[PDB]
């Protein structure tokens, strides 16, 4: 989707931008 | 009026990065690979990372295996899909010896199955350092009479990556190559260090031989 | 259907994923739950046991209770070392197999303080001092009680306690070290020294002996789950 | 200083001795709402809830080590052991006083533990250990200071540094346990309640725990002292359950 | 200021581990595998579930089936591709005696069927124990005369699994291994236990051989 | 304080279980398979539903098909993926007489194609009965004179399912397996029936050999 | 298209599954429903059915 | 299941991509922030530091 | 997702529990 | 999606974290 | 889901049942 | 989904229709 995290753990989430 | 977004640390970091490949048979009991995780062993990545003193970041890892046939004697070979397994040992960890190894039980230890014809296999890691951020140079020894190992090496105690076929060989050999992909992301950095100038010499030092400083020209006012 | 483009990770099979999958065994009625004593959450419960050390761990203790003795004695002279061991609870066989070292042999990182018990096991009628001292690294093992008691130490009476606590204090330049050996981690040393002397009256044993006990204290903490070094296997148990 | 009353029988400690509570858990009753045997069951309370005495064994220089199984230690006493054979299931907790003085010249040191589930190992590899190495009754089992050899059948490998279940000895502090230090104690009193993995269990297929003593520093003294040092072992059942009534069983 | 949150119960269990692997052939009636389900012929999970009493647990089980082409005469071997079915038996239910068996209906036993080259199969399984818990350890018998078994066999009833090839042998033979993998989740746990010391020596019970409590060193003082 | 959801007609019958399996060779016009939809060839679900008078139930049919290589003298066979294609033909509708007849158009009859190596191909199928109940006993005849058909085949007018390879045949025959699976859903039963007792002997009737009522024991006290 | 990762389990048949699948006879108009004695709505009710123990269970 | 499509894009492997993975280390508790000197943003900010230039750059 | 019927016939709705 | 449980069943839940 | 169009022409919409 | 932006970068979008 737009921005939704899918996993617990912040490692998981996609690059700062 | 123009932004520089593009210049970023984390776009000019967060591209992924081939940092080493390994390679495989099935027709032995060593038919493993392993590598101790460094960041070193390649040019583009290590120049990259190595404009900073100090880093910060996540890790995304993207493995692109593929396999090949290998002579054979066998009439009418005809090999299933081949599923290999990559398992990650800590340091402490036992470590495999052998394909039929008893340590690929992987109770603890993180690994990843993957079968040949589908997409990468990819994982996420945090950062993991002792410290509080990774260190891309150390002026330093590891022991504290100043003797024995000098420079960043004292500092890497990453563990190591082990590869195998999970299949029984078959009729025929396969070789397999695994390249290993690195992309960090939410990265932060400190203490911009120059460029490397000279080419890289060692994995485990910064040795070089003195190189000019520039390319040449004729004269003061050539253009 | 609805359009989707399927990413790199996909059919992979990883160990420590946490998905969610169909149940082979639909509207289970799972028999009720019952109240049992002992309910472990965190395996630091378990690591903050204290368990007793093999301190005299010689070829010809370790198949025997005298491991974990200590010798002690009434001496001719003064500040003799009764033992000495590098602060590794994970890679040192003095600390190795208590009840804290192995779980820190299921982990690649750790940090806290570190409580040392040691429990005076002679007579009522014996006195004595001692010094307890921990050194940090950078320097060598302390080779005298002077060179001990320039660092971090206490004086332990017998006579007046029979249990003596020492909490090892947490010193270090990374926040955690590594289980395994490295000398970038090294932890320091940890000796004992008597600080008078063993005194007993007529008619009673001289050579006492002394137990210690190890524990993590409500600081420690673990890191990197990793399979345990201490377990092996050649083929399937049958 | 302390008195201990239950029954009949009383025992006493030091004011400040110090009890020991299994789990942090109290003895109780089985609640209702944990329940599965339907029939009423039977709560004999003073007849039961009281102080037992084993046989008394001798610490010697070269002891290593003593152990019992509970349910099993009580099954030939009083009306415990008469309601054991009289009931299909039964549960219980257990106060264990350990009993050992010598004076103030001597020394030596033990660890009492009390261990739920203790499965012993076999001397032989191929075979497990039969009933009565397992358990003497009232009698103690002995450890060994050494290796039982493989040619015997069906014997319990009694190594005191393994503990005859193949882990550390110096682990066993994990358990439920009490440390006597002659300097300093003459006693050890563990509560504890009932562990199992099921509300109710059979008492003589089953023996949910054992107690250990075993010398961690040797008992010594200087010539003129009395050699001989016992320790005598004081159980007593805490609130004793029992169902299912029907015709005595024969062990 | 530091967390312990890897050192749950939950993170410490919550890994998957192989717990038994078996082969079968498609070149016989008795082409097919079976295995009694259990925990305790693996070193590490078994290690690893050994440091408590009591458990209770979901499960989480994941196969890993990978083929190899055995010798064969026949000129070009071309075979399609495989497909695997796993049938898990009750006790007391039926069990399969050859490929062909009609126990394979699986009209009521829980199956999966799963064909190569796809993501490994997977289900969840709830706490399945007729008691309130999962036992480790057992001091007890099965017989109410304490004789014959002794130890924790006496509660494994857990079923048997079953595996064969779904496909009709071909033009040459071809020998599949499933790697059977379990997760728990939703772990509690009682009753906490030393660790394992001496190495495990059989299934069923923990019989062992004695060993020194820990590795030596040469005197009191060595450091 | 103890569920009986496990024993609901739902949970009871709600699980695939196989019906029946086919063959179909590549090698010939008639290489095609027939099947007249019925749940009485198979002894575990017939003798589930069996259990009561009227069902009621919509059904999920999965279909797992399989294909082998059959012998052949050709060189070095490379085959490429197989396609199969399933049609529903209800009763009165024109049936196929070979692999290319013009009836697999199937403008209006239902089919599924399915390529190998995917996930089984699956269908969910309404309550169909002409009746307000499927029938499993019928007490009665096909004819109004009390001759010919009875029993519970008279009411059996389900359709037929034919089955066929897509592709042309190659440089080798190939031989392959469609299993059938049957999963009730949403049920509702009526008139509770005992349970069958004798071993079935025939597809369309109850006929039975006499059995024991129960397994034997030496005497009345023996325990 | 939404970007997706497929997870274990991905196309596999177990017999005791639960999902939707499309129907191969769109808009079927079904019987109506008819009221018929002894509904059975668990095995239990079966279970709780006395039946005729076979105590005296001889080879004869 | 939901009925879904798949793409062109679907199982590639771009370098410069930018999704979700699975982290291979469930619940690990990261070593605390401390602040450092020189934090560095974005690489514009090396580029507007002067560095000497080698305008005589001859051979010799 | 939770529960959401992607079909517009009933006989395509997942078992009754 | 972040936390939405897929199926009926309890056991098919991922892990306590 | 239920009934969402994917796409922005009306013939690419499922049958009108 | 009916129009939903699954990318952060505008040149990802789809036509402009
Ligand atoms: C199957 C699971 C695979 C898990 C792999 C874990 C990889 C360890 C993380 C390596 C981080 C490297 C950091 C580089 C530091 C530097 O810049 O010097
Ligand atoms: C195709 C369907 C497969 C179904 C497989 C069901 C597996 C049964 C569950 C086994 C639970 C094992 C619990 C271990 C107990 C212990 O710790 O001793
Ligand atoms: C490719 C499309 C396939 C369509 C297949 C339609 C199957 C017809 C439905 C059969 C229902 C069988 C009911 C059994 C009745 C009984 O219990 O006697």
């Amino acid at each position: 989707y737009t921005n939704i995290n899918y996993y617990k753990d912040a490692a998981s989430n996609s690059a700062n931008r | 009026y123009h932004s520089r977004s593009e210049s970023s640390i984390e776009n000019f970091l967060c591209r992924a990065a081939c940092v080493y490949y390994a390679t495989y048979t099935n027709n032995s009991e060593k038919g493993y690979a392993e590598w101790v995780i460094n960041t070193r062993q390649v040019a583009q990545l290590r120049r990259k990372l190595e404009l900073f003193t100090y880093l910060r970041f996540d890790l995304e890892l993207t493995f692109v295996i593929t396999s090949a046939q290998q002579p054979s004697t066998a009439t009418s070979v005809d090999a299933p899909v081949q599923t290999h397994q990559i398992m990650y040992v800590p340091p402490g960890g036992p470590v495999p010896t052998k394909v039929t190894d008893y340590a690929w039980q992987t109770s603890t230890n993180p690994s990843v199955f993957w079968t040949e014809g589908n997409a990468p296999p990819r994982m996420s890691i945090p950062f993991i350092s002792i410290g509080n951020a990774y260190s891309c140079f150390y002026d330093g020894w590891t022991q504290f009479s100043r003797n024995g190992v000098y420079g960043i090496n004292t500092l890497n105690n990453m563990g190591t990556l082990y590869m195998r076929h999970v299949n029984e060989a078959g009729q025929g050999p396969i070789k397999s190559t695994v390249r290993i992909y690195f992309k960090p992301k939410h990265v932060k950095a400190w203490v911009p260090r120059p460029p490397r100038l000279c080419q890289y010499e060692k994995q485990k030092n910064v040795n070089f031989t003195p190189t000019g400083v520039t390319t040449t020209r004729v004269g003061i006012t050539t253009t | 259907g609805l359009p989707v483009m399927t990413t790199p990770g996909s059919t992979q099979f990883l160990t420590s994923d946490d998905f969610q999958s169909p149940s082979a065994m639909p509207q289970f009625d799972v028999t009720p739950e019952m109240q049992i004593p002992g309910r472990v959450n965190n395996l630091m419960e378990i690591a903050e046991v204290d368990s007793v050390v093999p301190v005299n761990n010689t070829e010809a203790n370790v198949n025997s209770l005298k491991a974990y003795q200590i010798p002690v004695q009434s001496n001719s002279d003064n500040g003799k070392q009764v033992f000495g061991f590098p602060l590794q609870p994970g890679a040192n066989g003095v600390l190795n197999r208590t009840l804290l070292g192995e779980i820190l042999n299921y982990y690649t990182h750790w940090s806290g303080s570190i409580k040392l018990t040691f429990m005076f096991c002679g007579s009522a009628m014996a006195t004595g001092k001692f010094l307890l001292a921990y050194s940090p690294p950078g320097a060598g093992v302390p080779k005298n009680r002077k060179d001990a008691m320039l660092g971090t130490h206490v004086i332990w009476d017998v006579g007046l306690q029979s249990s003596c606590v020492l909490c090892v204090p947490w010193i270090s330049q990374t926040h955690y070290r590594y289980v395994v050996e490295d000398e970038y981690t090294a932890a320091g040393y940890i000796t004992c020294w008597y600080q008078t002397n063993i005194v007993v009256p007529a008619d009673v044993q001289s050579s006492c002996d002394i137990l210690c006990f190890v524990s993590a204290c409500n600081d420690f903490s673990v890191r990197m789950l990793k399979d345990t070094p201490f377990i092996r296997q050649d083929t399937f148990y049958q | 200083v302390r008195s201990i009353t239950l029954g009949n029988s009383t025992i006493t400690t030091q004011e400040c001795a110090n009890v020991v509570v299994g789990y942090g858990v109290w003895p109780e009753y089985l609640k209702d709402n944990e329940a599965t045997a339907e029939d009423q069951p039977t709560q004999p309370d003073v007849a039961t809830c009281r102080f037992y005495t084993l046989e008394s064994v001798q610490w010697m220089k070269n002891s290593a080590g003593w152990w019992w199984k509970l349910p099993d230690a009580l099954s030939q006493m009083g009306l415990f052991g008469q309601n054991m054979q009289y009931h299909y299931l039964g549960r219980t907790g257990y106060t264990i006083h350990v009993q050992c003085n010598a004076s103030k010249f001597h020394q030596g040191c033990l660890l009492v533990v009390c261990v739920p589930e203790a499965e012993m190992g076999c001397s032989n590899l191929n075979n497990t250990p039969e009933f009565a190495e397992l358990s003497g009754g009232d009698t103690a089992r002995m450890f060994t200071d050494t290796q039982i050899g493989e040619t015997n059948s069906k014997k319990v490998q009694t190594a005191v540094w393994n503990a005859g279940m193949g882990v550390g000895v110096g682990n066993l502090t994990i358990y439920p346990h009490q440390w006597i230090n002659l300097r300093t104690n003459n006693s050890a009193t563990i509560v504890m309640p009932y562990i199992n993995s099921v509300p109710m269990d059979n008492m003589f297929r089953h023996n949910n725990l054992t107690l250990m003593i075993i010398p961690f520093v040797p008992l010594n003294y200087s010539e003129g002292s009395s050699p001989y040092v016992p320790i005598t072992v004081t159980i007593a059942p805490m609130c004793a359950e029992y169902n299912g009534l029907r015709l005595a069983s024969s062990q």
